[PDB]
Protein backbone atom coordinates (compact mmCIF):
# COMPACT_ATOMS: atom_id res chain seq x y z
CA UNK A 1 0.00 0.00 0.00
CA UNK A 2 3.09 1.95 0.05
CA UNK A 3 3.60 3.84 3.37
CA UNK A 4 5.64 7.27 3.18
CA UNK A 5 5.34 8.16 6.97
CA UNK A 6 6.22 4.91 7.84
CA UNK A 7 8.97 4.54 5.65
CA UNK A 8 10.70 7.65 6.77
CA UNK A 9 10.45 6.65 10.28
CA UNK A 10 12.26 3.41 9.45
CA UNK A 11 14.37 4.86 7.43
CA UNK B 1 22.50 -18.57 32.45
CA UNK B 2 22.27 -14.48 30.77
CA UNK B 3 24.96 -15.52 28.14
CA UNK B 4 27.07 -12.51 27.28
CA UNK B 5 24.91 -11.54 24.27
CA UNK B 6 21.60 -12.15 26.04
CA UNK B 7 22.80 -9.27 28.76
CA UNK B 8 23.52 -7.14 25.31
CA UNK B 9 20.12 -7.58 24.36
CA UNK B 10 18.81 -6.81 27.75
CA UNK B 11 20.74 -3.67 27.65
CA UNK B 12 19.99 -2.84 24.65
CA UNK B 13 16.26 -2.91 24.88
CA UNK B 14 16.04 -1.27 28.27
CA UNK B 15 18.18 1.53 26.97
CA UNK B 16 16.06 1.36 23.24
CA UNK B 17 12.70 2.16 25.77
CA UNK B 18 14.68 4.85 27.66
CA UNK B 19 15.03 6.53 24.52
CA UNK B 20 11.21 6.68 23.64
CA UNK B 21 9.69 6.68 26.59
CA UNK B 22 9.25 10.04 29.15
CA UNK B 23 7.91 8.85 31.90
CA UNK B 24 7.32 12.87 32.96
CA UNK B 25 4.96 13.12 29.40
CA UNK B 26 6.20 16.45 28.63
CA UNK B 27 5.12 16.51 24.96
CA UNK B 28 1.91 15.60 25.90
CA UNK B 29 1.23 19.41 25.93
CA UNK B 30 1.56 19.48 21.78
CA UNK B 31 -1.51 17.31 21.33
CA UNK B 32 -4.57 18.90 20.43
CA UNK B 33 -6.45 20.18 23.92
CA UNK B 34 -8.71 16.85 25.42
CA UNK B 35 -12.42 17.82 25.89
CA UNK B 36 -14.38 16.07 28.79
CA UNK B 37 -17.88 17.68 28.52
CA UNK B 38 -21.74 15.79 20.32
CA UNK B 39 -19.61 13.06 21.59
CA UNK B 40 -16.40 12.06 20.01
CA UNK B 41 -14.88 14.80 22.27
CA UNK B 42 -11.47 13.10 23.02
CA UNK B 43 -10.98 11.89 19.48
CA UNK B 44 -8.73 14.96 18.97
CA UNK B 45 -6.88 14.24 21.51
CA UNK B 46 -6.01 10.58 21.88
CA UNK B 47 -5.77 10.58 18.20
CA UNK B 48 -2.78 13.06 18.93
CA UNK B 49 -1.78 10.85 21.51
CA UNK B 50 -1.62 7.51 19.92
CA UNK B 51 0.18 9.05 17.11
CA UNK B 52 2.78 10.53 19.15
CA UNK B 53 2.79 6.36 20.43
CA UNK B 54 3.54 4.83 17.18
CA UNK B 55 6.01 7.18 16.61
CA UNK B 56 7.72 5.98 19.62
CA UNK B 57 6.87 2.72 18.89
CA UNK B 58 8.62 2.46 16.24
CA UNK B 59 11.76 3.92 17.54
CA UNK B 60 11.78 1.23 19.81
CA UNK B 61 11.45 -1.36 16.80
CA UNK B 62 14.67 0.07 15.43
CA UNK B 63 16.82 -0.59 17.79
CA UNK B 64 15.37 -4.41 18.34
CA UNK B 65 18.54 -5.93 17.75
CA UNK B 66 17.75 -7.78 14.55
CA UNK B 67 14.90 -6.12 13.23
CA UNK B 68 17.24 -3.85 10.77
CA UNK B 69 18.34 -7.01 8.96
CA UNK B 70 14.55 -7.72 8.26
CA UNK B 71 13.32 -6.59 4.72
CA UNK B 72 11.50 -2.81 4.26
CA UNK B 73 8.33 -4.63 3.48
CA UNK B 74 8.69 -7.39 6.46
CA UNK B 75 9.48 -4.06 8.97
CA UNK B 76 6.15 -2.18 7.93
CA UNK B 77 3.89 -5.61 8.15
CA UNK B 78 4.95 -5.80 11.78
CA UNK B 79 4.81 -2.40 12.94
CA UNK B 80 1.30 -2.02 11.52
CA UNK B 81 -0.19 -4.65 12.77
CA UNK B 82 2.03 -4.38 16.30
CA UNK B 83 1.47 -0.59 16.98
CA UNK B 84 -1.97 -0.54 18.25
CA UNK B 85 -0.81 -3.49 20.98
CA UNK B 86 2.78 -2.29 21.97
CA UNK B 87 0.75 1.21 22.94
CA UNK B 88 -1.88 -1.12 25.03
CA UNK B 89 1.67 -2.64 26.27
CA UNK B 90 3.17 -0.02 27.04
CA UNK B 91 0.73 1.91 28.48
CA UNK B 92 0.71 -0.22 31.48
CA UNK B 93 3.17 2.39 32.40
CA UNK B 94 0.90 4.79 33.76
CA UNK B 95 -2.08 2.85 34.42
CA UNK B 96 -2.70 2.46 38.20
CA UNK B 97 -4.82 -0.14 39.91
CA UNK B 98 -5.94 2.55 42.09
CA UNK B 99 -9.01 3.61 39.83
CA UNK B 100 -8.17 1.93 36.76
CA UNK B 101 -7.13 4.76 34.47
CA UNK B 102 -3.62 5.95 32.87
CA UNK B 103 -2.47 8.48 34.95
CA UNK B 104 0.23 10.81 33.06
CA UNK B 105 0.91 13.74 35.04
CA UNK B 106 -1.82 16.16 35.42
CA UNK B 107 -5.91 15.94 35.11
CA UNK B 108 -5.98 16.46 31.58
CA UNK B 109 -3.32 13.84 30.97
CA UNK B 110 -5.44 11.26 33.03
CA UNK B 111 -7.67 8.86 31.24
CA UNK B 112 -9.89 6.73 32.36
CA UNK B 113 -12.97 4.18 30.49
CA UNK B 114 -15.01 7.43 30.25
CA UNK B 115 -12.43 9.75 27.80
CA UNK B 116 -11.66 6.19 25.98
CA UNK B 117 -15.37 5.84 25.37
CA UNK B 118 -15.81 9.86 24.16
CA UNK B 119 -13.03 8.20 21.50
CA UNK B 120 -15.97 5.85 19.99
CA UNK B 121 -14.85 3.06 21.42
CA UNK B 122 -17.29 1.00 23.36
CA UNK B 123 -17.38 -1.68 26.49
CA UNK B 124 -17.07 -3.96 23.79
CA UNK B 125 -13.11 -2.73 23.53
CA UNK B 126 -12.90 -1.15 26.99
CA UNK B 127 -13.85 -4.50 28.98
CA UNK B 128 -11.46 -6.55 27.84
CA UNK B 129 -8.58 -3.85 27.41
CA UNK B 130 -8.83 -2.94 31.56
CA UNK B 131 -8.74 -6.49 32.00
CA UNK B 132 -5.67 -6.60 30.27
CA UNK B 133 -4.37 -4.06 31.91
CA UNK B 134 -5.18 -4.87 35.08
CA UNK B 135 -3.67 -8.82 34.64
CA UNK B 136 -0.81 -7.17 33.24
CA UNK B 137 -0.43 -4.70 36.30
CA UNK B 138 -0.36 -8.04 38.51
CA UNK B 139 2.22 -9.62 36.90
CA UNK B 140 4.44 -7.21 38.22
CA UNK B 141 7.11 -7.64 35.30
CA UNK B 142 10.50 -6.30 35.78
CA UNK B 143 11.36 -3.64 33.58
CA UNK B 144 13.54 -5.77 31.28
CA UNK B 145 10.48 -8.35 31.36
CA UNK B 146 8.44 -5.38 30.34
CA UNK B 147 10.68 -4.27 27.16
CA UNK B 148 11.31 -8.04 26.22
CA UNK B 149 7.59 -8.85 25.70
CA UNK B 150 7.09 -5.41 23.75
CA UNK B 151 9.75 -6.48 21.22
CA UNK B 152 8.59 -9.88 21.07
CA UNK B 153 5.25 -8.25 20.27
CA UNK B 154 6.37 -6.47 17.40
CA UNK B 155 8.69 -9.40 16.19
CA UNK B 156 5.66 -11.94 15.98
CA UNK B 157 6.32 -14.24 12.94
CA UNK B 158 2.07 -14.73 12.50
CA UNK B 159 1.41 -11.36 11.17
CA UNK B 160 -0.07 -11.86 7.48
CA UNK B 161 1.35 -10.70 5.21
CA UNK B 162 4.97 -11.05 6.67
CA UNK B 163 6.86 -12.75 3.86
CA UNK B 164 10.54 -13.45 5.81
CA UNK B 165 8.99 -15.45 8.26
CA UNK B 166 11.68 -17.78 9.37
CA UNK B 167 13.61 -14.38 9.83
CA UNK B 168 11.39 -12.96 11.86
CA UNK B 169 10.85 -15.75 14.07
CA UNK B 170 14.56 -16.19 14.51
CA UNK B 171 14.81 -12.87 15.89
CA UNK B 172 11.72 -13.42 17.94
CA UNK B 173 13.10 -16.82 19.08
CA UNK B 174 16.64 -15.00 20.17
CA UNK B 175 14.50 -12.63 22.09
CA UNK B 176 12.29 -15.32 23.73
CA UNK B 177 14.95 -17.41 25.10
CA UNK B 178 16.53 -14.11 26.41
CA UNK B 179 13.23 -13.76 28.55
CA UNK B 180 12.86 -17.02 29.01
CA UNK B 181 16.50 -17.46 30.73
CA UNK B 182 16.09 -14.01 32.46
CA UNK B 183 12.96 -15.41 34.34
CA UNK B 184 14.74 -18.23 35.56
CA UNK B 185 17.78 -16.45 36.52
CA UNK B 186 16.80 -12.70 37.72
CA UNK B 187 12.66 -13.27 38.65
CA UNK B 188 12.42 -14.65 42.31
CA UNK B 189 9.45 -17.13 42.62
CA UNK B 190 6.49 -16.78 43.66
CA UNK B 191 6.60 -14.08 41.36
CA UNK B 192 8.23 -16.33 38.41
CA UNK B 193 5.38 -19.21 38.81
CA UNK B 194 4.43 -19.57 35.32
CA UNK B 195 4.98 -15.82 34.41
CA UNK B 196 7.19 -16.55 31.21
CA UNK B 197 3.71 -18.66 29.80
CA UNK B 198 1.47 -15.94 31.36
CA UNK B 199 3.27 -13.24 29.20
CA UNK B 200 3.21 -14.81 26.51
CA UNK B 201 -1.17 -15.08 26.95
CA UNK B 202 -0.79 -11.27 27.39
CA UNK B 203 0.38 -11.25 23.57
CA UNK B 204 -2.84 -13.35 22.70
CA UNK B 205 -5.37 -10.92 24.86
CA UNK B 206 -3.70 -8.62 22.90
CA UNK B 207 -4.43 -9.81 19.24
CA UNK B 208 -8.16 -9.90 20.67
CA UNK B 209 -7.89 -6.37 21.53
CA UNK B 210 -6.31 -5.36 18.29
CA UNK B 211 -9.44 -6.87 16.38
CA UNK B 212 -12.09 -5.27 18.16
CA UNK B 213 -9.89 -1.91 17.42
CA UNK B 214 -9.82 -2.76 13.89
CA UNK B 215 -13.76 -3.48 13.57
CA UNK B 216 -14.04 -0.17 15.14
CA UNK B 217 -11.83 2.23 13.47
CA UNK B 218 -13.48 0.65 9.88
CA UNK B 219 -16.73 2.27 11.67
CA UNK B 220 -15.27 5.38 12.71
CA UNK B 221 -13.77 5.80 9.70
CA UNK B 222 -16.82 4.92 8.25
CA UNK B 223 -17.59 8.82 8.13
CA UNK B 224 -15.06 11.52 6.62
CA UNK B 225 -16.59 13.79 9.72
CA UNK B 226 -14.48 11.44 12.42
CA UNK B 227 -11.73 10.33 10.14
CA UNK B 228 -10.86 13.61 8.95
CA UNK B 229 -9.93 14.36 13.04
CA UNK B 230 -7.11 11.93 13.06
CA UNK B 231 -3.64 12.73 12.07
CA UNK B 232 -1.59 11.71 8.77
CA UNK B 233 0.02 8.82 10.48
CA UNK B 234 -2.81 7.24 12.05
CA UNK B 235 -4.34 6.57 9.03
CA UNK B 236 -1.82 5.27 7.01
CA UNK B 237 -0.57 2.92 9.70
CA UNK B 238 -4.29 1.46 10.87
CA UNK B 239 -5.46 2.33 7.49
CA UNK B 240 -6.72 5.17 4.72
C1 LIG C 1 3.18 7.31 26.38
C2 LIG C 1 2.17 6.50 26.85
C3 LIG C 1 1.49 6.64 28.24
O1 LIG C 1 1.66 5.40 28.96
C4 LIG C 1 -0.03 6.97 28.11
C5 LIG C 1 -0.78 6.03 27.15
C6 LIG C 1 -1.98 5.61 27.52
C7 LIG C 1 -2.89 4.72 26.83
C8 LIG C 1 -4.22 4.79 26.80
C9 LIG C 1 -5.12 5.85 27.51
C10 LIG C 1 -5.83 6.71 26.42
C11 LIG C 1 -6.69 5.77 25.48
C12 LIG C 1 -5.77 4.64 24.82
C13 LIG C 1 -4.73 5.33 23.79
C14 LIG C 1 -6.54 3.47 24.14
C15 LIG C 1 -7.20 3.74 22.72
C16 LIG C 1 -8.33 4.84 22.71
C17 LIG C 1 -7.85 2.41 22.23
C18 LIG C 1 -7.88 2.50 20.80
C19 LIG C 1 -7.90 2.65 19.63
C20 LIG C 1 -7.92 2.95 18.22
O2 LIG C 1 -9.04 2.25 17.64
C21 LIG C 1 -8.03 4.48 17.98
C22 LIG C 1 -6.77 5.27 18.58
C23 LIG C 1 -6.84 6.81 18.22
C24 LIG C 1 -8.19 7.44 18.81
C25 LIG C 1 -9.45 6.68 18.19
C26 LIG C 1 -9.42 6.82 16.59
C27 LIG C 1 -8.09 6.20 16.02
C28 LIG C 1 -6.83 6.96 16.63
C29 LIG C 1 -8.04 4.66 16.40
C30 LIG C 1 -9.41 5.15 18.58
C31 LIG C 1 -5.47 2.30 24.15
C32 LIG C 1 -4.48 2.59 25.27
C33 LIG C 1 -5.15 3.79 26.00
C34 LIG C 1 0.00 5.67 25.85
C35 LIG C 1 1.54 5.38 26.00
O3 LIG C 1 2.18 5.37 24.69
Amino acid sequence: KNHPMLMNLLK
Amino acid sequence: KLSEEQQHIIAILLDAHHKTYDPTYADFRDFRPPVRMSPLSMLPHLADLVSYSIQKVIGFAKMIPGFRDLTSDDQIVLLKSSAIEVIMLRSNQSFTMDDMSWDCGSQDYKYDVTDVSKAGHTLELIEPLIKFQVGLKKLNLHEEEHVLLMAICIVSPDRPGVQDAKLVEAIQDRLSNTLQTYIRCRHPPPGSHQLYAKMIQKLADLRSLNEEHSKQYRSLSFQPENSMKLTPLVLEVFGN
